[PDB]
RNA sequence: AAGCAGCUUUACAGAUCAAUGGCGGAGGGAGGUCAACAUCAAGAACUGUGGGCCUUUGCCUAUAGAACUUAUAACGAACAUGGUUCUUGCCUUUUACCAGAACCAUCCGGGUGUUGUCUCCAUAGAAACAGGUAAAGCUGUCCGUUACUGUGGGCUUGCCAUAUUUUUUGGAACUUUUC
């Protein structure tokens, strides 16, 4: 299952991510992976403290991601 | 497993005899194949032809379908100082297009257009020449795999085989011989110089040849415009009435001795 | 007596998938695709499309054994009898049928059959208008023709995926006796062509875009296709998708490695012989010459194919047909490039836009669907409709307004009840070939027939229902449909028995709805006027008219021309003509440029593009376009008042720098008056062709009422454009078809002296056909 | 297999789902992988306890996909 | 192998699960990772009862099977 | 495409020598210039079967079987005569004739099915019994190998072999409360 997933319409795009533990940090996605891994580009995790941090995301514990602005 | 029986209503043959009696049958089936070669020279042209009283070069000539024309409405729709004569209409345009170039056209059936333009070489000269060879008439114009991997069928080393040009050969000729099996014909059934008067003839005949291969359309174009249908009641059979009585016994004898014993048979008839 | 046709529906052939399943298909408008079938004269169309019919059913009643066995063609699709009797396509026709890729997904598919002679192009319009894809079906012997390459920049210019069938192979072997490596570089002479038309879109037979087939014999293969059958179980999975894109073209294997020269000594052929070709000819060769025996082991063990007794009894035309329908399986392989062949995301939207005006969204609550041609189909009268929007149901009451109707229309949208009639939907069907099948309701996406539309417009209409008023607002209709070439070919008819003409009239009218590339005419002295594409064109629709549609004789002419009327020089007088307006016209001619671009509707080169609808509202645009490109002057190219049918009208004046906002008022009533001008002529009631306008001198009386002042314009402006003309050294035109020619090679002479026994007559072009012996030849002729 | 084209073929439809962690989405289906990869639009999750929630798009794991659900009239198709 | 998989195709079993589910229903499919399709879906945590339709439960979360009812004619 | 196992039979040695289960069989096989009967041109076109409407014809819907003959249309890749009625030709009348049409016939031939008969070859076999139609193991009984094994043939087969991220070499283990 070589083929990776279509994200390109969303790269370069504001994201929602869902990952493991409950977590969610905002970032842009920069680049995409065969397993799923992402990069974000201005990291903001999710507590309700946002703090900034500006990140290259694991791919098996996330979950999904969404979109922020449709 | 030639024929099926004594009875020799079947037959089924093999592809060396059927080229064998191909070959020895060339002199009578010498024909044209190829459909264009019958533009404007077909049945439903010839009954084109015989509907609008026109006559194509070398084909018959009929009796008017419609022989009254004397009825005639001065109008002036047709007049010649409206008319722009640029090519004229010659009589092979009213049967390839007969709506268009026909005014009132009756009775007229609808031809077949065209066929693609057939490119089939073959030679006749040297048998020795392979299958597959150039024409002198055509255009010139990382990984790796496990081994014993090949063509599905490398395992037989050639295209050519001794009886594959003769396959060929037999693929594109005419019925009877591009087939090897059927049923049986009487004798008279087969047309053998039905065939010749069906194409044009020559410029070099005399006209006495010439009127013979038109008179020889017109009866075929005739028999084609009037079916006559048999009657599926009609079994009963002379013959076969006559064997049920007494007064008829079978045997075998020569064919002149039976043509002899009519001549002597008819002949106390008359006296 | 007018074709053959199912009429019991008890006696429609059943279908080896459901039929249930394959409606509960259109409610997804995804898993719907249209599929166009164009191509030249005899190239195979309608005998690819007889083996998708006759695999998705299972007994057809009139298939005869003697096209069973494979002696004779089925044509389903030529079910008229005029198409039996030509053997020519005539018609559009198609099916709707359940089609499953090679990895098992089940697609609908509507197939539309378009006719391949070139006196039917106004058919190929009604098939490209409507496909999302087009299958251009090329003959290998042929090639890729002057047709071809027509074909090729319509289907750009449509924005419709296009895929290539080379079909005829059965010509290369039996016909042209080629070897197996001079087929090879042939094959490769096409593909290379045909790449040479399409720009920055590459087509190879790796790529899924390129299938070879022969529908004779009975077979399409992909090499996808092809190596997902016999190849991909020998060597692993993971090899099976990098080992498919050496096939094609100077790559080379001899035990095991691939590389791209020779070897030292091996006997050297390219991948697609050793894999491909030489196993296909070892199938033709060893199907007829083979004994059975031997011939039913290998087919055992090299394919798993098994022989049964009745085949073996068989003649040799039938028993290659067998076979090679035995080792090719289905026409998957065609599907399967059908599905990666079109994405819908990157076409649906530029297609819409240009059948119609470009625009930003439907709202998709309303029924938005587009009548495409209207079919006499079985024995009632039918409209094939594409929908693109909405739900249709059998009951509905619709809108329905003729596409001639609709460019005023939009133009009032950009500035109540609406004028548009009203009708119901009487009855829904699909399309079988041979027959209708019934279905209630229609959807998104899928091609369908209506019965009820007819009567409401001539040949193409607009099918809307809202139930707001803010979407009329946002609705957008069809343009009028570009048939692909041009009537000019000219018939004059009369009845034969006056009182039999309003027979005729319920006719001629007919003759207007089922054949879309028609102009039917009436002069003022009573004589009616066909216009049409050529002898066959004429000769099938005066065949209908004969005996279908009036039963009455019809007195006609010889064959005919239309004239256009033009001008040498400029216009040397510049007399005014006074109906108390006094109207002063120059006329000039167009560059040869000018004109050129005129007849392909777009202006401008190059970089920046402009429509000929849209050349009004881009002032500035157009004068920036006028002044680069043609290097016209300043005062001339802001002041081009209008674009007509090969004709311009100019404003070269002074009292528009005096008093422009009383002109202003005229200029509707004079642009009434250039149309209603340049439609006829001052020579014979001929349009006018390629003529530069322009206005000198114009003179309005003071204090008249302006109503009365609408009358005086129209026929003085149509006057001043005939003095105007008459002063500018007219001449006739003349149109001139071009020629195409193939030939065998040692008759060209022969074809020269036909071409000099013409009048006007000369050749351009004599292309060595290459591989076969076979010419081609193109020239001019006049009409 | 039979297993995993059957999702293929119900591509356009909606079908429901089950997840190694425990709550479950609903929507109609936009694409489906050999791997049991998902993606919907107009998901309807509800976690054990019961929160209902809106997600637009949403991408899945082969592996955390459980059980999923399929038309009841893709069980006319052909295998 | 695999001849045992195949020998109850169309068969109604009860197929337990890893987390504890027991769905019931008739065999339409079998794969080569243990993922089995079934029509006529019941699932039984417990005294309870669940009605889904047809299901195609996955390899992973399977733990065994037990045929409940012979072939349905 | 080999070997191994499964599957089917097979020459078979068999468990049973019961009641069973399957495939064959109730008139062996191929043939005949043998015969009787049935059928062969029409909504692209066929009978039968089940349900419903109407109260069987009809109609709608479900379903099985469709041999031969037909699309540049038809049993015949062939090809003749006669009659009537028009319209013609030649012409002293009738016959015998000219040559076009429309409608009908006759004649020479053909296919498929069924039963019967004849010829040659084979044979023990249960090809035995009884119900009936326009046809048949059409139906009941019935038997031949015989349903669990071992030797022999063939495949419809196992998919053809991945402990290191989406399924089969484990992120499991263990504790505790609330009802
Ligand atoms: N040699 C050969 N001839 C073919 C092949 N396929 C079709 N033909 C012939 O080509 C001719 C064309 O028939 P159709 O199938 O109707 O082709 P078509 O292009 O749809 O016809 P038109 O629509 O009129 O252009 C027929 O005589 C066919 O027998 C083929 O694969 N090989
Ligand atoms: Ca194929
Ligand atoms: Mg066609």
């Amino acid at each position: 299952m070589v083929s990776t997933p279509e994200l390109k319409k969303y790269m370069d795009k504001k994201i929602l991510l869902n990952i493991n533990g409950s977590r969610k940090v905002a970032g842009i996605l920069r680049g995409y992976d065969i397993f799923l891994n992402v990069v974000l580009d201005d990291a903001m995790e999710i507590n309700a403290n946002n703090h900034q941090l500006g990140t290259v995301i694991r791919g098996n514990s996330i979950i999904s991601l969404e979109a922020l602005d449709a | 497993k030639k024929v099926n029986g004594t009875s020799y209503k079947k037959w089924s043959f093999d592809l060396p005899e059927m080229s064998n009696l191909y070959r020895l049958s060339t002199p009578l089936r010498d024909e044209v194949t190829d459909k264009n070669y019958y533009y404007l020279f077909d049945k439903k042209s010839f009954f084109n032809g015989k509907a609008l009283n026109n006559a194509i070069p070398g084909g018959p000539k009929f009796e008017p379908l419609y022989p009254r024309e004397e009825e005639e409405d001065y109008n002036e729709f047709n007049s010649i100082d409206r008319v722009i004569f640029r090519v004229p209409i010659r009589s092979e345009y009213k049967v390839a297009f007969p709506h268009l170039y026909n005014s009132r056209p009756r009775s007229v059936r609808i031809p077949w257009y065209n066929n693609p333009v057939s490119c089939i070489i073959q030679n006749d000269e040297e048998y020795d020449t392979p299958a597959l060879f150039f024409d002198p008439s055509l255009n010139p114009i990382d990984f790796t795999l496990p081994e014993d991997f090949a063509p599905l069928l490398a395992e037989e080393e050639e295209l050519i085989l001794p009886n594959t040009k003769d396959a060929m050969s037999l693929y594109h000729s005419p019925f009877p011989f591009n087939r090897t099996k059927g049923k049986m014909v009487r004798a008279q059934d087969v047309a053998l110089a039905k065939k010749w008067f069906l194409q044009h003839p020559d410029e070099e005949y005399p006209v006495k040849v010439k009127v013979s291969y038109q008179k020889l359309l017109k009866n075929y174009v005739l028999n084609e415009l009037h079916p006559t249908l048999p009657t599926n009641h009609n079994k009963t059979k002379l013959l076969k009435s006559l064997k049920n009585t007494k007064y008829f016994q079978q045997t075998t004898i020569d064919w002149v001795e039976a043509g002899l014993q009519l001549c002597r048979q008819g002949h106390n008839m008359l006296n | 007596e007018h074709t053959i046709f199912t009429q019991l529906k008890k006696n429609i052939p059943k279908t080896r998938y459901n039929r249930d399943y394959m409606l509960s298909m259109a409610n997804i408008p995804e898993r719907i695709i249209n599929v166009g079938v164009i191509g030249p004269l005899h190239s195979g169309k309608t005998s690819l499309m007889d083996l998708l019919v006759i695999d998705s059913h299972k007994r057809i009643p009139d298939m005869s054994k003697n096209v069973e066995l494979g002696w004779k063609p089925l044509r389903y699709l030529d079910n008229l009898k005029q198409e039996i009797d030509r053997g020519l396509s005539i018609k559009l026709n198609g099916s709707t049928l359940l089609c499953t890729d090679l990895e098992s997904k089940s697609r609908m598919i509507n197939f539309l059959d378009a006719p391949g002679h070139v006196n039917f192009m106004d058919e190929t319009a009604v098939a490209l208008a409507a496909s999302d894809l087009v299958l251009i079906v090329i003959d290998v012997v042929e090639g890729v023709t002057f047709v071809v390459e027509q074909l090729i920049k319509q289907s750009i210019k449509n924005n419709v995926a296009m895929c290539f069938v080379i079909n005829k192979l059965d010509r290369l072997i039996l016909d042209l006796k080629l070897p197996p490596m001079d087929a090879y570089l042939k094959l490769n002479h096409i593909i290379a062509n045909i790449n040479s038309f399409t720009k920055g879109n590459v087509f190879s037979p790796i790529d899924n875009n390129i299938i070879f087939a022969s529908t004779k014999l009975g077979f399409t293969f992909t090499i996808k296709e092809f190596v997902s059958y016999y190849y991909a179980h020998s060597i692993p999975s993971s090899k099976i998708d990098d080992f498919t894109t050496r096939l094609w073209g100077s790559v080379y294997y001899h035990k095991g490695n691939f590389r791209t020269k020779p070897f030292e000594n091996v006997e050297k052929y390219p991948t697609f012989v050793e894999f491909i070709l030489i196993p296909l000819y070892k199938i033709f060769s060893y199907a007829l010459s083979m004994e059975k025996d031997k011939l039913k082991n290998l087919l055992r063990s090299n394919f798993r194919v098994n022989l049964s007794q009745e085949a073996l009894q068989y003649d040799p035309q039938p028993f290659l047909k067998h076979v090679l329908q035995l080792i090719f399986r289905q026409q998957t392989g065609l599907v399967d490039a059908i599905t990666r062949c079109y994405q819908p995301f990157e076409l649906f939207d530029n297609k819409t836009a240009h059948l119609s005006i470009p625009g930003k969204s439907t709202p998709e609550g309303t029924l938005w669907a587009h009548v495409l041609k209207t079919v006499d189909y079985g024995g009632a009268e039918w409209s094939l409709v594409r929908i693109y929007s909405g739900l249709l149901k059998r009951g509905d009451t619709v809108r329905i307004l003729d596409t001639s109707q609709s460019e005023s229309r939009q133009k009032r949208q950009l500035h109540e009840d609406d004028e548009t009639p009203s009708c119901e939907v009487e009855e829904i069907g699909l399309l079988g070939g041979r027959y209708v099948y019934p279905v209630h309701e229609a959807h998104k996406g899928q091609i369908v027939l209506i019965k009820g539309i007819s009567s409401a417009y001539i040949k193409s209409a607009t099918l809307y229902s809202v139930k707001s008023k803010e979407d009329m607002k946002q609705l957008k209709f069809f343009k009028p449909l570009d048939y692909i070439t041009e009537a000019v070919f000219k018939i004059v008819l009369q009845p034969l028995l006056p009182r039999e003409l309003p027979k005729l009239l319920d006719a001629l009218n007919k003759i207007s709805k089922y054949y879309p590339g028609v102009i039917i005419k009436v002069e003022e002295s009573g004589e009616h006027v066909i216009l049409g594409n050529g002898e066959l064109y004429m000769d099938c629709l005066l065949y209908d008219l004969r005996a279908s549609y009036a039963k009455i004789e019809i007195k006609i002419s010889d064959p005919l021309t239309v004239f256009s009327e033009s001008c040498s020089n400029e216009s040397f007088a510049s007399i005014p003509v006074s109906n108390g307006l006094s109207i002063s016209v120059a006329a000039e001619p167009m560059d040869s440029k000018m004109i050129q671009d005129l007849s392909r509707n777009t202006l401008g080169k190059g970089q920046n593009c402009l429509d000929i609808d849209g050349i009004m509202d881009n002032p500035r645009k157009l004068s920036k376009i006028l002044r680069t490109e043609y290097g016209w002057d300043s005062l001339a190219s802001r002041n081009v008042w209008s674009f007509y049918n090969g004709n311009v009208l100019i404003n070269d004046t002074l009292p528009d720098e005096i008093s422009p906002e009383l002109l202003s008022k005229y200029k509707e009533q004079i642009i009434q008056g250039f149309y209603w001008a340049v439609k006829e002529g001052p020579l014979a009631e001929e349009p006018i062709y390629g003529v530069q306008y322009k206005l000198l001198s114009i003179s309005v009386p003071s204090d008249v009422n302006i109503d009365v002042m609408k009358s005086q314009i129209i026929p003085l402006m149509k006057k001043a454009c005939y003095v105007g003309l008459l002063t500018a050294i007219p001449i006739l035109l003349e149109p001139i078809y071009e020629v195409d020619i193939t030939v065998h090679a040692p008759l060209l002479p022969i074809v020269e002296e036909l071409m000099k026994k013409r009048r006007g007559s000369r050749i351009y072009k004599t292309i060595k056909v290459a591989g076969t012996p076979l010419l081609e030849v193109r020239g001019q002729v006049p009409v | 297999g039979i297993p995993v084209k059957l999702l293929n073929e119900a591509q356009g439809h909606i079908v429901s789902l089950e997840l190694t962690t425990g709550a479950t989405y609903r929507g109609k289906l936009v694409e489906s992988e050999d791997s049991m990869n998902v993606q919907l639009r107009d998901v309807i999750a509800t976690e054990p306890q019961g929160a209902v929630t809106h997600m637009d798009q949403i991408f899945v794991r082969g592996s955390q996909i459980k059980f999923i659900v399929v038309p009841d009239l893709l069980k006319n198709a052909p295998l | 192998h695999s001849s045992r998989l195949a020998n109850l195709i169309d068969y109604k079993l009860r197929v337990l699960t890893q987390d504890g589910r027991v769905y019931i229903g008739q065999l339409m499919a079998f794969d080569k990772h243990m993922n089995l399709v079934l029509n006529e879906c019941i699932e039984e945590r417990v005294v309870e009862k669940r009605v889904l339709g047809l299901t195609i439960l996955r390899g992973e979360q399977i733990l065994s099977t037990v045929v409940e009812d012979k072939p349905l004619l």
